[PDB]
């Protein structure tokens, strides 16, 4: 079965670090680009950061750029996001979203160079809160 | 030789005579370098004979440090030993000049 | 800053269309994706490309995507469809991954 | 040191002077494999065991992929009369990784299974099948009388218009005319069909009783490797020198974080010189540099023996935090002074280390370092009317020496 | 070059063969020692001239000759005058070693920077020994004497001399300062050497017969007994790549050594 | 028509990743400014040949091309391959085809004789100009078959010049490094029709060619020299440099070339008795082996050699194949 | 002195296992090259004077 | 090339190519000394001049 599971999620002070760990199993997790995706309680997604297939290009959003982390580990299947000088506005709970697409195909050398926009697998999801 | 014969003795040969060709082909390119330097300072000694010994050479520097006045050579080993007779002077003082 | 602005709800009889709209200021440019989220549980990505269904999503989904708004619409609205509907702006190159307000479909 | 320097002049005394007596190189701490993690075994058994093989003339054709090929369970097997390879060891295919493993498959006649290598002539590699004169791979063959003597269903060609090249078929079944003059519909005057069966009967002696040959051609690093031998992959080490084997891809030196973007096709890297520098992990899929871990020469600092036994060496452009890896310390540009204490003090150049520093032997007596100094500093009492006249002389005899010829050896 | 690492550097299966060859590697190593202590004893014979570091003194009346252009500029953290700036700025591969020079650029600079002041300074008395001072009028009338010009035609008309002398120093500092590449022979060496080496480097990519020409190809690929008739080919082939460079170098330093030396007597 | 293939059609030809060098690659590229053939096949499509590559292009409106058909016979009697990419899915596949005489996919093709081959992934053509509005993405191909690999490069840049190519440089990237085998000698396109009448691009071919790829400080080729279209590019290649100063450069080596083959042999008719040899009735004993001169003949050995009498046949100094050539 | 001309000129066989070697053609020919243009530099020298 | 196939002639063009490319090495070598003999006899004539 193609699925996600995280952990590391609990309660944090403000100003400390944490980190968190998406496992990846059902497919090939060094074909697939990977998110990051957090929602605040009561509230919408938002988008956190994305990592490549091989983690040459990162991209985060403006309210995590300079304080988070993106990171993966191909060889384990799983997905780190490092998180530095948490705040208040972090409390949400934190998703890993595999792409529809693939960016390359390890196996097979395919580049499709051209991509569906869909990330159709989401994790389950872990809590993390920051409170004084 | 004594201990192969000529179908298979050829090939432990021919690995000699490249080895050694090769081996006499760089003694002789090196010599030949040596013997443009040799040849160099050999012109440089027969310009000094001439312009030194044989006469007096205004040149500085070239036949001894200093005013030359003559020189005087001595045979050696593979070579010549130039005795640059000079003139330099010794016990400044100041004076004021116009 | 980027805001893909959505209304908070939309309010839609059991059996009638409901259109969910998400607008953007260069959204044309970029391709939309719609999940669909019940409460307690994570999103489920419905469309993507801005028309088209991954597989086991029912039929009844569609969107369309021109100018500054994308819009889902779903032809038959059904009891379970009650959930939280967020739009993003895909774009890989420009590294722009940005998802909606999110939009609270209401049945009644 | 010293008696190394003695050793390398093959001299008992040794002048002043600095001598290059051997070169500094660091040794790898530990090895490194990464292969990819294919996960699942190769099917080589449907291959060698195959119910039917097929005519020499239609050979057949399987290509591998995605495998832990484990070639040394076919090489312990006491079945295989023949497997020998003739670009790569049989005993070191299972730590090389390969690409489009092809296996082939067919029967052949007996004894002339060695027909089946490269550069080889007759009626099997002429016209039946031909492999490159540059083959990489190996050939595999054994007796079969037991599974495909009597038998006609096998079959090879006599004849063909031209050679075939290497790794050619041919299927057609035209009439071959031998003669000069025209042949068509059938076997005419010097004319014949180009085929026909082995006829394995159990009666035929060995070297004609049917032998099952197998080849597996290879290659490697064209591609992302993919019939990769079992070799099991290790951690990953960085920032010490390691001999490392990347999808069979062997080196030494100290692998380290890059930041060089490679495209996802592309695997490796090459410098100006076209020497790998960079390396796409297999396993992580990251980047890491290949810089040769630190070598230099090693040069002896020795006065004459005659003066004291005392040396120091110098390592030359070599960084002082890694020298005693192999086996007073001061940074000289030219690498590390070991031996000799610093002076700020400037004397006259005696021994020349290089970049503007030199070592003496000076006194409690000890080898030292310093700064050359050029010359006595001397500021000439310039006025614009002041003038400087000797009032004596002095008549100095110089001597010159000058080589004019050498021997004359023929 | 270490000719043992650029033949095959971290293979002892390789060395071992090396040693059947002899002492070819010794010899290479030994030429290029030669050549470059040889190009320390060249810059030591042309600059190193002087006895004593002579200084230009802090008031500088050389009756109108300007040399500012020329004397060292204390305003910098090297020696380097205006118009050896001008100069200075216009100009781990598999064994190769780039030893640095004795004489440090900055050691030099202080040596031309002696030959200056004591040229201008004492005239030509501090090459025949102690340098005797002078003001640089007479030094430059009796410098006329020696063309055959009287000393008159100097001091009647020195101001036009000292004019027209700054503005030639003036006009080469424009010409150096220009888009001209007249420092073409320099750079001819530079890029000789470069281009030397550079083929040598890239001539380890050939295999020169062999089935790769990376040695740790055919340790991995190949037992020894078949190795070794690989390795001997590659061993071939890079020997005598490195016996034509050092070759080709030990020609190049003669005639850089023949420049060095007329270099040497035009000072 | 025709148009002219400025500066297309390069592609980076290896998996090895180079920066800030200027490399001398020899393979299979388009020739700059060449001849590329401009097909309007909506108001067809004809089977073109695949000489050695093909440099495919387009610039269409709505993604009307699909994929490509490549083989030989193209009706069965051989392997062929097929690429096809639906919406959701390219397949990628060889069997023995019965392609239809105007392939084209409805809005579907494929087959399943004797077939080898298989791969279904994700599709690499989508209907991507719908989002650059007038501006037309230029989907550039490169085939290629050596060595038993079906090589194929792609890159797609948007564009608004109309009837030409750009005048431009962008490399192409890997899309597929296919292990097929197969012989490949024709191809032709197939397109997307909504109305299914069972009765636009661009086609350059490769040819071999030296090139002087510049990689910059990304790793990315941005300029390229082709080495054989003038004597200047011949320079710069010779240099390996993109500019060269003034002077006179020695570049190749000129070298009439021989219009035709001439042979001029002896007069002589008879043919030459090996029968004699072969044919005798008795053979000596070996410590008295006959010795009998072969001169004035036409000696035909071809007949020798592929006799299957002879169990036997090793010539050392002369090759069996040629000996009918040489005169001895 | 051509290299390729010289050892086996107008033959592909020999031009393709000369490769092998590498650019030993190149520096030949660049050292005649060099030599060729420092005769006319002497010629110069002397006489343009 | 006449006589013998690729996989034989190969292994004699071999040696042909070694012994021309060392014979064409020693003829640069000998005339880039000679070249400088040349000019220091070129720079000797135009110091005379
Ligand atoms: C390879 O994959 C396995 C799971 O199949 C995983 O446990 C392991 O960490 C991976 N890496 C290596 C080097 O074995
Ligand atoms: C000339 O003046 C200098 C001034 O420093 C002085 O040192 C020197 O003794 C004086 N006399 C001589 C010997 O030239
Ligand atoms: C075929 O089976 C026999 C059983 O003894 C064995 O020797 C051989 O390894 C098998 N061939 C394979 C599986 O490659
Ligand atoms: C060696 O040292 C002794 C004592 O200092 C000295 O007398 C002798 O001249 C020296 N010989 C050499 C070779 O310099
Ligand atoms: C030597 O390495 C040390 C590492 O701490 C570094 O700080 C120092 O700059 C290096 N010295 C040279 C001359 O590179
Ligand atoms: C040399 O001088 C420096 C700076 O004054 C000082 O730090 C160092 O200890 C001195 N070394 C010796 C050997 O006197
Ligand atoms: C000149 O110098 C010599 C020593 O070289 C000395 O004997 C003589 O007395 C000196 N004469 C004068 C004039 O000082
Ligand atoms: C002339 O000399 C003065 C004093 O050194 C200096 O300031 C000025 O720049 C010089 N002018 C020239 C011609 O360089
Ligand atoms: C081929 O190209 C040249 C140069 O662009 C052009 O002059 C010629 O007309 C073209 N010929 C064809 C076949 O279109
Ligand atoms: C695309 O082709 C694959 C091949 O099996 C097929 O399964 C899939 O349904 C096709 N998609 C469409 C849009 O028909
Ligand atoms: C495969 O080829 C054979 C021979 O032409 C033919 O008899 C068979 O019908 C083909 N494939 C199938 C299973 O239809
Ligand atoms: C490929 O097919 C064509 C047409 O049948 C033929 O002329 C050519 O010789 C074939 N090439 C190969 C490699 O079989
Ligand atoms: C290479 O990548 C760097 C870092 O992403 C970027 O700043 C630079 O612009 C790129 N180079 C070019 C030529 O765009
Ligand atoms: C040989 O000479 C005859 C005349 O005697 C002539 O008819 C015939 O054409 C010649 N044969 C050849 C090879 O031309
Ligand atoms: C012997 O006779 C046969 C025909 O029976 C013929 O083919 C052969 O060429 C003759 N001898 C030779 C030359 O082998």
């Amino acid at each position: 079965q193609v699925q996600l599971v995280e952990s590391g999620g609990g309660v944090v002070q403000p100003g400390r670090s944490l980190r968190l760990s998406c496992a990846a199993s059902g497919f090939t997790f060094s074909n697939y680009g990977m998110h990051w995706v957090r929602q605040a309680p009561g509230k919408g997604l938002e988008w956190v950061a994305i990592i490549s297939f091989d983690g040459s290009n990162r991209y985060y959003a403006d309210s995590v750029k300079g304080r988070f982390t993106i990171s993966r580990d191909n060889s384990k299947n799983t997905l780190y996001l490092q998180m530095d000088s948490l705040r208040a506005e972090d409390t949400a709970v934190y998703y890993c979203a595999k792409d529809l697409s693939f960016y390359y195909d390890i196996s097979t050398g395919y580049y499709p160079q051209s991509y569906n926009s869909g990330t159709d697998v989401w994790g389950q999801g872990t809590t993390v809160t920051v409170s004084s | 030789l004594s201990r192969l014969d000529p179908p298979e003795a050829e090939v432990q040969i021919d690995r000699l005579i490249t080895g050694r060709l090769q081996s006499l082909q760089t003694y002789v390119t090196q010599q030949l370098i040596r013997a443009a330097e040799i040849r160099a300072s050999a012109n440089l000694a027969a310009t000094k004979m001439s312009e030194c010994v044989l006469g007096q050479s205004k040149r500085v520097d070239f036949c001894g440090k200093g005013y030359h006045l003559m020189s005087f050579p001595q045979s050696a080993p593979h070579g010549v030993v130039f005795l640059h007779v000079t003139y330099v002077p010794a016990q400044e003082k100041n004076f004021t000049t116009a | 800053s980027y805001e893909l602005t959505q209304p908070p709800s939309v309010s839609v009889s059991p059996g009638q269309t409901a259109s969910i709209t998400c607008s953007g200021d260069k959204l044309g440019d970029k391709y939309a994706c719609w999940y669909q989220q019940k409460p307690g549980q994570s999103p489920v990505l419905v469309i993507y490309q801005d028309n088209k269904r991954p597989s086991g999503i029912p039929e009844r989904f569609s969107g369309s995507n021109s100018g500054n708004t994308a819009t889902l619409t779903i032809s038959g609205t059904q009891a379970m469809d009650e959930a939280d509907y967020y739009c993003q702006g895909w774009d890989r190159s420009t590294g722009y991954y940005v998802f909606g307000t999110g939009t609270k479909v209401t049945v009644l | 040191p010293l008696s190394e320097t003695k050793c390398t002049l093959k001299s008992f005394t040794v002048e002043k002077g600095i001598y290059q007596t051997s070169n500094f190189r660091v040794q790898p701490t530990e090895s490194i494999v990464r292969f990819p993690n294919i996960t699942n075994l190769c099917p080589f058994g449907e291959v060698f065991n195959a119910t039917r093989f097929a005519s020499v003339y239609a050979w057949n054709r399987k290509r591998i992929s995605n495998c832990v090929a484990d070639y040394s369970v076919l090489y312990n097997s006491a079945s295989f009369s023949t497997f020998k390879c003739y670009g790569v060891s049989p005993t070191k295919l299972n730590d090389l990784c390969f690409t489009n493993v092809y296996a082939d498959s067919f029967v052949i006649r007996g004894d002339e299974v060695r027909q089946i290598a490269p550069g080889q002539t007759g009626k099997i590699a002429d016209y039946n099948y031909k492999l490159p004169d540059d083959f990489t791979g190996c050939v595999i063959a054994w007796n079969s009388n037991n599974l495909d003597s009597g038998n006609y269903n096998y079959l090879y060609r006599l004849f063909r218009k031209s050679n075939l090249k290497p790794f050619e078929r041919d299927i057609s079944t035209e009439i071959y005319q031998a003669g000069s003059t025209p042949c068509n519909g059938v076997e005419g005057f010097n004319c014949y069909f180009p085929l026909q069966s082995y006829g394995f009967q159990p009666t035929n002696g060995v070297g004609y009783q049917p032998y099952r040959v197998v080849v597996l051609s290879f290659e490697l690093l064209h591609a992302p490797a993919t019939v990769c031998g079992p070799k099991k992959s290790t951690n990953l080490v960085k920032n010490k020198c390691v001999n490392f084997n990347f999808n069979g891809l062997t080196g030494t030196g100290v692998l380290t974080e890059s930041n060089k973007k490679f495209l996802p096709f592309q695997q490796f890297g090459r410098d100006i010189a076209d020497t790998t520098d960079a390396v796409r992990d297999p396993q992580t899929l990251e980047i890491l540099d290949i810089t040769p871990c630190s070598f230099g020469g090693v040069s002896v600092i020795t006065p004459g023996t005659n003066t004291s036994n005392q040396v120091a060496v110098l390592y030359q452009g070599v960084n002082c935090t890694e020298v005693p890896v192999a086996i007073n310390v001061f940074q000289t540009r030219a690498g590390c002074l070991i031996g000799a204490e610093h002076v700020n003090n400037s004397y006259e150049c005696d021994i020349p280390i290089g970049a503007g520093i030199c070592a003496s032997y000076q006194t409690s007596q000890s080898i030292i370092a310093y700064t050359m100094s050029l010359g006595a500093e001397n500021s000439v009492a310039y006025s614009n009317n002041s003038i400087a006249i000797p009032t004596n002389f002095t008549i100095s005899v110089t001597t010159e020496i000058l080589p004019v010829s050498m021997t004359k050896t023929s | 070059v270490d000719c043992t690492m650029y033949i095959c550097g971290d293979s002892t299966e390789c060395s071992n063969l090396l040693l059947q060859y002899g002492s070819f590697c010794t010899q290479l190593n030994r030429a290029l020692t030669g050549i470059a202590v040889e190009q320390d004893k060249n810059t030591q014979e042309v600059f190193a001239q002087v006895k004593q570091i002579y200084k230009t003194p802090p008031i500088k009346d050389f009756g109108g000759f300007n040399f500012s252009q020329i004397l060292p500029d204390p305003s910098k953290p090297s020696k380097r005058s205006f118009i050896e700036d001008l100069l200075f700025n216009k100009v781990k591969f598999n064994g190769l070693t780039v030893l640095p020079p004795l004489l440090t650029d900055e050691m030099i600079a202080q040596y031309t920077s002696a030959l200056l002041a004591g040229t201008i300074t004492s005239g030509w008395t501090f090459g025949a020994g102690a340098a005797l001072q002078i003001p640089f009028a007479m030094q430059m009338a009796y410098r006329f004497n020696g063309i055959g010009v009287t000393q008159n035609v100097l001091y009647e008309n020195q101001k036009l001399i000292a004019n027209q002398f700054n503005s030639a120093i003036g006009k080469i500092q424009d010409s150096l300062s220009s888009t001209a590449s007249a420092l073409g022979k320099l750079q001819d060496v530079v890029n000789q050497n470069a281009q030397a080496l550079n083929t040598l480097v890239k001539q380890l990519s050939s295999n020169f017969g062999a089935i790769s020409s990376v040695l740790n190809d055919i340790l991995s690929r190949l037992d020894p007994p078949e190795a070794e008739v690989q390795i001997d080919r590659l061993i071939t082939g890079r020997l005598q790549s490195l016996q034509t460079y050092v070759t080709q170098q030990l020609i190049r330093a003669a005639e850089i050594r023949a420049s060095a030396n007329l270099a040497a007597t035009k000072m | 028509a025709y148009t002219n293939s400025f500066t297309r059609g390069v592609y980076y030809p290896d998996k090895v990743f180079r920066s800030s060098v200027l490399h001398s690659t020899q393979d299979l590229f388009l020739p700059f400014f060449s001849n590329v053939t401009w097909f309007h096949a909506i108001h067809d499509n004809p089977v073109l040949p695949f000489n050695d590559g093909v440099y495919f292009a387009s610039t269409e409106k709505s993604n009307i091309i699909r994929g490509w058909i490549f083989g030989t016979t193209l009706d069965s009697k051989t392997q062929s391959l097929l690429i096809v990419n639906n919406a959701t899915n390219v397949v990628i596949k060889v069997c023995e085809f019965q392609f239809c005489n105007d392939p084209f996919l409805g809005v579907v093709y494929s087959s399943a004789n004797n077939c080898t081959f298989e791969y279904v992934s994700q599709p690499f053509l989508m209907d991507l100009e719908g989002k650059q509005g007038n501006f037309k993405n230029l989907r550039e191909f490169v085939f290629k078959n050596i060595d038993g690999y079906f090589k194929i490069y792609s890159k797609h840049t948007p564009i608004n010049l109309v009837r030409d190519l750009p005048q431009g440089f962008s490399a192409l990237e890997p899309l597929v490094d296919l292990p097929i085998g197969i012989n490949i000698t024709r191809f032709q396109t197939l397109l997307a029709l909504h109305r299914s009448y069972l009765t636009a691009y661009y086609v350059g071919y490769l040819q071999p060619r030296t090139f002087l790829l510049k990689y910059n400080e990304n790793g990315t080729i941005t300029d390229a020299v082709d080495c054989a279209l003038d004597p200047l590019s011949e320079t710069k290649c010779t240099l390996k440099s993109f500019t060269v100063e003034k002077g006179i450069y020695q570049t190749s080596n000129f070298r009439v070339q021989p219009t035709e083959s001439i042979v001029r042999f002896p007069n002589i008719t008879n043919l030459c008795p090996f029968g004699e040899v072969f044919n005798a009735t008795r053979f000596a004993s070996v410590y008295a082996w006959n010795r009998k001169r072969i001169s004035n003949c036409v000696a035909d050995y071809s007949v020798l050699y592929n006799s299957a009498s002879f169990s036997t046949f090793k010539c050392y100094g002369v090759s069996p194949t040629k000996l009918n050539d040489l005169c001895f």
